[PDB]
């Protein structure tokens, strides 16, 4: 029942989502790719046309792709509660609903970088790292920071 | 430095460039998996012994070593010891990626990253293995590099 | 010619080994004169999608580990007994000496 | 009748194989008293070397004695016999017998399944 | 620009920016379109659906195209 | 041939006297091998053995003791087969920022 | 070309091929393309004449006749010259690999390339 | 004793006093999987990577440049 | 698949070396200790209902993390019986296994190569040279902790008129991709 | 005294002409193939197998595929089996074909060399035509084939096979029956069972004597057990009944060959879960989970279980098995390469014990060191 | 040796059963029989038709999918086929394959550095099978021998030539392939 669950649920998120994963900057890095290879099936029962969406201007930060949303709410509940500054939001009703502002507002803030992390798939991302490298290519270091106290 | 001169340095020089062209003798140092397609580029099909090229299996009556496979640091010593007994008047031909740039195995131990290391390389054959089609042009390529040898022109201008 | 006389030049059924251009290999590999068609699914597994079931992968048994004591090995040593028809059997196998045309006449293959 | 070959290149024809088996079963058997009674690699021995004495005690013909046994190749049967008799010599020689207490055995048992074309070894019939 | 100048040294051909700019605008009567490369969905690359109710023509992000809605 | 592990601290002092021993016997040969007769020393060869010997006394596993005279004829056999004021702190500073 | 034969040797087999053959097309570069079917063994039943008898080289022919000289494609070059692309593409150029330093190809940092780059990936202060 | 399996494993005596950093890396921030954690690397700190002057590339002479995060686990 | 003799050794053997088995599809597992190897092997060897007589290969595996890193693999054959066999120890750094070259002969080279590779001496080699590797080779190549790479290079130098051996200075350092997925698990 | 040869070095104890012992230095074609395969991923790792036993090349390819589909469970398709059988037994007969024909030009013949070449020729033509390069073909991989076969290729391998028929009556008209030939041959490095299992010999090394054994008959790993040929042996294992059987089992692969043509199914031609192999091009730019599955295994692999198995196939030179060791990631912990050039190679000692020189390259021959597979 | 010894005596009884086969047997090995019939079949060999390719001016067979030069391709338009996805060098299991890459000016997502050694590819074609757009794919081309390393050692400017140069033969290669794909 549950591994059903999952499979159908992957295929609900993936019959929208584009075929620009090459393109996508998080590739091997993101919770779709990666869920859909562990739980989902795979393959797509799906042929019809897709939905898209426009991108959104956020900033000189966030690069939206806002095809790629899965509209978790996870950014726009983010803003409200963490931020604290309510500029993103869940605007529209049915299969295509959008997200952002309704007018052009960059969104600004100290913690707005933390929006691009907790996107799952990669519809928000670091504009200056917008297809900069791949996630395996990089090493990482644990360091601390010496900007702020 | 005349004209005249000239003419019959340049006469000599392309009979000295024809002969070590169509008579080269090269040798098969043939390890790894370029060897076998060594082979086959001596076979009926892509014949060697048209062009001249006869294998010479001592390395004092070669004219130019090929170098075909993986050189691995036990083996290096054993290459540049032969390379040395070669006659002066002589050319290597690196066939394959392993005797190029250390191919498959360049991130690897008891490997040299290529033979151009060891040996003063004249001709790189790209492939793995490279077709005996690919073969036989770089043994091509060689006579076209010593078709132009002004070994007499530079003896005179000296 | 000489090599008619005896040697497998000698046999009717001698087939020569360079092949003619006109009957070896008529149609160019890219240039067919028919267009293939390979199936990459079986027909049930398309409309059809269900992998928690065909998860070859991962649908396997979990590893069973059990820990026997001195009691345990000596319950089983008394238990156990060897009988003529409990012993491993053995793969035999023997040369016949059978002839080359034996098997179809040489032909069949 | 006298075989002609045995196939095997390194083993040879023995024209006494019944007799050579008869002293090897019988010696195997002294042997083999000597190991303790306990131990199930003496029982199993015991098993099979009765059970091949009796069987070349009763046929009389080498082709008869490997029909009936089904191992064939009295010529291995004769090998096999000397291997066995080394093998008791050697546990005799060093004392395997007899768990050494406070012992523990982990039996690992895992059905994890495996395509029908991997390689293998098919039981023989 | 930059980024032209820095794979690229010959500075006498087009480089690909420049053509992908002059080739224009493809007019489409609806509101979505399935952007497959070429004629051949199979050789070109994979699909992209471009939303269009944007006045500005919305690039194809692969083999981009610049379709613009008809009306 | 090669040997069981010494269970012993003088079974250890014993190999590793074979051991020298081996050492010493084939440095003439190591003398036609190489040809340094101009500033080999035979003698600080020796003394530069028994000084490596010297600075592995630290070990105190005879495990470990029986690998390092392993190694340490491994290491005869191959040389046998002819196979090869500004204080320190402030000259690696010069040098390089790795140090 | 008919008196390189004599100190060539290799044009010679050419002539001596060419007896029967059909010529079934010719490039923009001057090589002569043939086919011969019939009584003649599959490897040698498509050929070119590079037209340069002196220094023929095997890199002259141009992609459109490579496939069809390589027994690829049943496709004449004259086809695939109808289907080269427009808006992009370079002529055929063979491989000179040795005729100069000005002709043979040299990576952004070497020495003898026209235009040097420097390779750092950071930029100094540059006072 | 510490240190006898390395001087006898044949590392070479330079590689054997250098500073290394035992860490268990943490999750990576873009993805919420939980599969990679709890793991712990030996950090050999060999940053002396440079530009190959010819093609650019990132050159190293440290041989522990990545094998305590490539096989060490 | 023929599990038989696997079950009739474990009816017959002595319990005391067992330390553990394993019964699986992708190969019948006998795991001892290293004192009771040599007379494992000699009895499977030579009993007449396991007479696994050809010795398939000695292989070594690397674990850092186990106090005894080494991993000593035997495979093993029986053509009369028809089935393989796998008898595995654990060894470290320094100690030292007995060897099975008087049993299966072929067990020497294979048994140079695991010392080439690892470091795992034998007790009754009648010699341990390397095998492989370069002529004064330092580590063992296939220790997890030894770079991929090596820790020198080999190259001409004109001066000495031979090929030299000099630390590794390669261009083009190996990339490690870190492909692993967090939902693997 | 010691004569020493030198990528084949050797130095024999000599006495009278006669060699007392041979001793092979081997590591001169080491590349730390093992190392590099625990490094990459496992199809990144096929190529390494690839190269491994060069001259025989697809088998080294079915056998670490059958270990990764041991480890993983995925099912073959009947079409990608049997086309995996045909060239299985295409690289049987090339190998055979440049074992015999150097083993001949050793030992003085020259000639058949070059008729073998041109029959191998037409092998490597048609691994050109049904994969990427003559040589070193990625073809077989986990769960099947990389592509399928182009058409007129099994009609072209049915005129090769009735040519090929011709072509082994001739060499055996040759070689077999002449009087050199089986003067160099006969009583030459002459092996007993015993000895051979003892030694670990397997494929016509260990038929030779006569152990009466084949890997394709004991474990069959394919169609095999469908297929219906003959195995070889000999009567006393020495180098002229190691090269008949050699011939016997070039005849027996072409049988194969044939009843593979003729019995070939139609299907697919790899396993059908996109979880372990790569989905179509046009399914990955069409479909946006085959996209997804593409993605995740060229950059990312399948994730086999955690298992340690050894696989061993019936290769040409005899039995290659791989032996791998998993711990549940995308890369080969541990991979151990059994070739069967190791322990014929150890085997030269004694088989080439008071024999001479030319008895000594014979041997060499016979046994077909390719040194790539024993350097793995 | 025995055995040998009456094995021997026994197989020359054997096969000297009369006086016609003992003659015969002489006979055949005083008068080299099979080497007059290998001389023969020799003589056939040399009498036929030979099967040399004749190299420069004829060559060999090929496929389709062959794997010779490696070289990039574009878009029928003009822009550059090769989005910087990285799956070239994620996949090339020699690592012959080093990219980077930065938005472009009008915002697409383009490499800026991309090269390819000659002298590590193995010529395997994992890249032009792992690429999503068919941007990367080893063309027929394979006599492209040089004279140095350095000249071996590719980059994008010289990959973008060969695909503009081999365009029309890889697009052909191409479509016969994607049929068997
Ligand atoms: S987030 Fe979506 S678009 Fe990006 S690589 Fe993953 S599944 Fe593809
Ligand atoms: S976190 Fe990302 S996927 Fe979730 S609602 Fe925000 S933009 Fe959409
Ligand atoms: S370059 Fe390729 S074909 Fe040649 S020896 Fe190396 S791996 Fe083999
Ligand atoms: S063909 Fe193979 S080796 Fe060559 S660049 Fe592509 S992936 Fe790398
Ligand atoms: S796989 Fe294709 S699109 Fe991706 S980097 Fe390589 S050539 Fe470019
Ligand atoms: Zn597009």
């Amino acid at each position: 029942v549950a591994k059903k669950a999952r499979e159908g649920v992957m295929e609900f998120l993936l019959m929208n989502h584009p075929l620009d994963c090459p393109i996508c900057d998080q590739g091997g890095e993101c919770d779709l790719q990666d869920q859909s290879m562990a739980f989902g099936s795979d393959r797509g029962r799906f042929t019809e046309v897709k939905r898209s969406v426009v991108d959104k201007n956020l900033g000189p930060l966030v690069k939206t792709v806002m095809t790629r949303c899965i509209q978790c709410t996870r950014c726009v509940r983010f803003a409200t509660e963490v931020a604290g500054v309510q500029d993103l939001g869940m605007l529209g009703r049915g299969s295509g609903e959008e997200i952002g502002t309704y007018v052009e507002k960059l969104l600004t803030s100290e913690l707005s970088g933390n929006v691009i992390d907790i996107c799952p798939v990669g519809a928000l991302t670091s504009k200056p790292f917008a297809f900069k490298a791949r996630n395996w290519e990089l090493k990482g270091t644990e360091t601390i920071d010496v900007t702020d106290a | 430095v005349s004209k005249a001169a000239e003419f019959v340095i340049s006469k000599v020089d392309d009979l000295m460039n024809w002969a070590r062209r169509g008579s080269i003798w090269p040798m098969t140092f043939g390890l790894a998996c370029c060897a076998v397609e060594m082979m086959h580029t001596g076979a009926a099909r892509y014949d060697l012994d048209r062009f001249g090229i006869i294998f010479r299996p001592s390395p004092r009556q070669s004219d130019c070593m090929i170098v075909a496979g993986t050189l691995t640091n036990k083996m290096a010593p054993a290459l540049r010891k032969v390379y040395d007994q070669m006659p002066e008047p002589r050319w290597v031909i690196s066939m394959g990626s392993c005797a190029n740039g250390g191919g498959y195995y360049h991130y690897s131990y008891s490997v040299v990253r290529g033979c151009d290391r060891i040996v003063p390389v004249d001709i790189y054959v790209p492939g793995c293995p490279p077709t005996a089609e690919a073969l036989l042009y770089g043994l091509l390529q060689l006579q076209k590099k010593i078709n132009r040898r002004k070994d007499f022109l530079h003896w005179w201008t000296k | 010619k000489p090599w008619e006389i005896t040697g497998p030049c000698a046999d009717p059924e001698y087939r020569s080994a360079v092949p003619l251009a006109t009957e070896y290999r008529l149609q160019c590999p890219a240039t067919t004169k028919e267009k293939p068609c390979i199936p990459n699914s079986l027909p049930e597994t398309v409309y059809d999608i269900k992998y928690f079931s065909r998860d070859q992968r991962r649908n396997r048994p979990p590893i069973r580990r059990t820990v026997l004591k001195k009691a345990d090995v000596e319950k089983l040593a008394k238990e156990q007994t060897f009988a003529v028809s409990d012993f491993p059997p053995v793969y035999l196998n023997s040369a016949v000496e059978e002839d080359i045309n034996a098997i179809g006449g040489g032909y069949q293959g | 009748k006298v075989k002609a070959s045995t196939g095997i290149v390194g083993l040879e024809v023995v024209p006494n194989a019944r007799e050579v088996l008869i002293g090897l079963y019988s010696k195997t058997l002294k042997e083999i008293q000597k190991v303790p009674e306990d131990e199930g690699y003496r029982k199993a021995v015991e098993s099979f070397t009765k059970h091949r004495l009796s069987v070349c005690k009763e046929e009389e013909d080498w082709e008869a004695i490997e029909k009936r046994l089904g191992c064939g190749q009295v010529e291995e049967l004769i090998e096999e016999a000397q291997d066995e008799l080394k093998l008791i010599s050697y546990m005799i020689e060093w004392d395997p017998w007899g768990v050494p207490d406070d012992y523990e055995c982990e039996v690992i048992e895992n059905d994890a399944p495996v395509p029908k074309h991997v390689p293998l070894h098919r039981p023989p019939p | 620009s930059n980024h032209t100048a820095k794979w690229m040294q010959d500075t006498s051909k087009k480089s690909p920016m420049e053509l992908i700019n002059e080739v224009p605008p493809i007019k489409v009567e609806g509101r979505i379109v399935a952007c497959e490369g070429d004629t051949n969905p199979a050789l070109g690359h994979p699909i992209e659906f471009i939303c269009l109710d944007l006045p500005e023509p919305a690039v194809c992000k692969y083999c981009g195209l610049r379709y613009v809605q008809d009306h | 041939k090669v040997l069981p592990n010494s269970a012993s601290v003088e079974e250890a002092r014993q190999r590793v006297f074979d051991f020298f021993r081996a050492t010493c016997r084939s440095l003439p040969s190591v003398m036609e091998i190489y040809n340094l007769y101009d500033v080999t020393s035979v003698a600080q060869l020796r003394s530069t053995v028994a000084s490596e010997i010297r600075k592995n006394i630290g070990v105190s596993d005879p495990k470990v003791i029986d690998m390092l005279l392993f190694k340490g004829m491994e290491e005869l056999m191959n040389v046998v087969n002819h196979s090869k004021a500004i204080s320190p702190f402030l000259k690696n500073f010069y040098s390089s920022n790795y140090f | 070309g008919y008196l390189r034969c004599l100190p060539d040797g290799n044009l010679l087999q050419t002539k001596i091929h060419n007896i029967g053959a059909t010529l079934v097309g010719v490039d923009k570069f001057g090589n002569k393309y043939y086919e011969k079917l019939g009584d003649t063994q599959y490897g040698r039943h498509r050929w070119v004449e590079y037209a340069e008898k002196s220094r023929y080289n095997a890199s002259q022919v141009p992609p459109e006749w490579h496939g069809w000289l390589h027994f690829i494609t049943d496709h004449t070059g004259d086809e695939l010259l109808l289907l080269k692309p427009k808006r992009y593409g370079v002529e055929h150029k063979e491989n000179l690999s040795g005729e100069g330093e000005q002709y043979i190809y040299h990576s952004k940092g070497h020495a003898l390339n026209p235009g040097q780059r420097d390779w750092t990936r950071y930029q100094p202060w540059e006072s | 004793k510490p240190g006898e399996i390395g001087m006898v494993s044949g590392i070479p005596q330079e590689h054997l006093r250098r500073r290394v950093v035992i860490y268990s890396p943490a999750r990576t921030a873009s993805q919420q999987g939980s599969g990679k954690v709890g793991r712990w690397k030996i950090n050999f700190l060999s940053t002396q990577k440079w530009e190959n002057p010819l093609m650019g590339w990132t050159s190293t002479g440290d041989p522990y440049a990545h094998v305590g995060d490539s096989a060490l686990t | 698949d023929n599990q038989f003799i696997f079950k009739y050794s474990w009816e017959t053997l002595p319990k005391k070396w067992v330390k553990k088995m394993e019964r699986s599809e992708h190969g019948n597992r006998f795991d001892t200790k290293t004192d009771y190897l040599f007379q494992l092997l000699c009895f499977l060897k030579l009993h007449t209902y396991t007479r696994v007589q050809v010795l398939i290969d000695i292989c070594g595996v690397d674990y850092p993390s186990r106090k005894r890193r080494f991993e000593v693999v035997y495979n093993l054959l029986s053509t009369r019986y028809n089935s393989r066999i796998r008898v595995q120890t654990s060894a470290d750094e320094v100690t030292r296994i007995s060897s099975v070259v008087s049993l299966f002969p072929s067990a020497g080279w294979w048994e140079r190569e695991v010392w080439d590779m690892f470091g795992v001496s034998f007790i009754n080699h009648p010699d341990l040279r390397r095998i492989l590797t370069d002529y004064g080779f330092e580590g063992h190549p296939l220790r997890k902790d030894f770079p991929l790479s090596g820790y020198v290079e080999v190259r001409y130098d004109d001066p000495e008129k031979r090929v030299v051996s000099e630390p590794i200075e390669m261009t083009q350092e190996f990339r490690y991709f870190d492909f692993a997925s967090p939902w693997e698990q | 005294f010691t004569l020493n040869f030198g990528s084949l070095r050797l130095v024999l104890e000599m006495n009278g002409e006669v060699v007392e012992r041979a001793e092979p230095h081997i590591g001169l074609l080491h590349r730390g193939t093992e190392k590099l395969i625990e490094y990459k991923t496992y199809l990144q790792a096929l190529p390494y197998f690839d190269r491994l036993d060069y001259v025989s090349t697809m088998a080294q390819e079915h056998a670490y595929s059958l270990a990764v589909e041991r480890l993983l469970n995925c099912e073959v398709p009947l079409r990608a089996q049997y086309i995996r059988v045909l060239f299985c037994e295409i690289t049987r007969i090339l190998n055979h074909l440049l074992a015999l024909t150097t083993h001949a030009m050793d030992v003085g013949a020259s000639t058949p060399f070059l008729w073998a070449f041109e029959e191998r020729e037409k092998l490597l033509e048609f691994y050109e035509r049904v994969s990427g390069a003559r040589m070193h073909a990625s073809f077989i991989r986990p769960g099947g084939v990389a592509q399928d076969l182009p058409l007129g290729l099994c009609r072209d391998i049915d005129s090769f096979t009735q040519q090929f028929a011709s072509r082994i009556d001739e060499l055996e008209e040759m070689l077999t029956g002449n009087r050199i030939w089986k003067q160099r041959l006969v009583d030459i490095g002459t092996v007993t069972a015993q000895q051979a299992k003892d030694w670990g010999f397997s494929g016509v090394m260990l038929r030779g004597p006569g152990v009466c054994w084949d890997l394709r008959r004991a474990a069959p790993y394919d169609v095999y057990d469908q297929l219906d040929f003959d195995v070889p042996v000999g009567t006393r294992g020495d180098c002229y009944d190691r090269y008949c059987i050699r011939i016997e089992e070039m005849r027996q692969s072409m049988r194969i060959i044939w009843q593979c043509l003729n019995k070939i199914p139609s299907g697919m031609i790899k396993a059908d879960d996109r979880k372990l192999c790569p989905p179509s091009r046009c399914r990955m730019k069409l479909s946006m989970e085959s996209s997804i599955h593409h993605f995740e295994l060229y950059t990312e692999g399948f994730s086999v279980p955690a298992s340690s198995t050894y696989t061993a196939v019936e290769a040409p030179k005899g039995e290659f098995g791989v032996f791998l060791v998993s711990n549940g990631s995308n890369r080969p912990y541990r991979c151990k390469i059994r070739a069967p050039g190791f322990a014929h190679l150890q085997g030269l000692d004694f088989m080439s014990k008071h024999h001479m020189l030319a008895d000594v390259v014979t041997i060499i021959g016979t046994q077909d060191i390719v040194f790539g597979e024993v350097d793995r | 040796t025995k055995l040998e010894d009456e094995q021997r005596e026994q197989l020359a009884k054997e096969i000297s059963k009369d006086w016609s086969s003992v003659f015969e047997r002489s006979i055949n090995t005083l008068f080299l029989t099979e080497m007059v019939r290998g001389l023969m079949l020799t003589l056939k060999y040399f009498f036929e038709t030979k099967v040399t390719i004749n190299y420069p001016f004829e060559k060999g067979p090929l496929s389709p999918r062959f794997r010779g030069e490696h070289a990039l391709r574009r878009y029928p338009t003009g822009e550059e086929r090769c989005i910087a996805c990285k799956l070239c060098e994620a996949i090339c299991p020699a690592q012959a394959i080093t990219i980077e890459a930065e938005e472009r000016e009008d915002g697409s997502r383009r490499t800026t550095r991309y090269d390819i050694d000659m002298t590590k590819c193995i010529y395997c074609g994992f890249c032009q099978e792992a690429c999503p757009v068919d941007a990367i794919v080893e063309g027929p081309n394979f006599e492209f021998a040089t004279e140095t390393h350095e000249e071996l050692l590719y980059d994008k400017e010289k990959l973008l030539e060969n695909g503009d140069r081999w365009e029309t033969e890889i697009a052909e290669n191409l479509r016969s392939e994607s049929l068997y794909r």
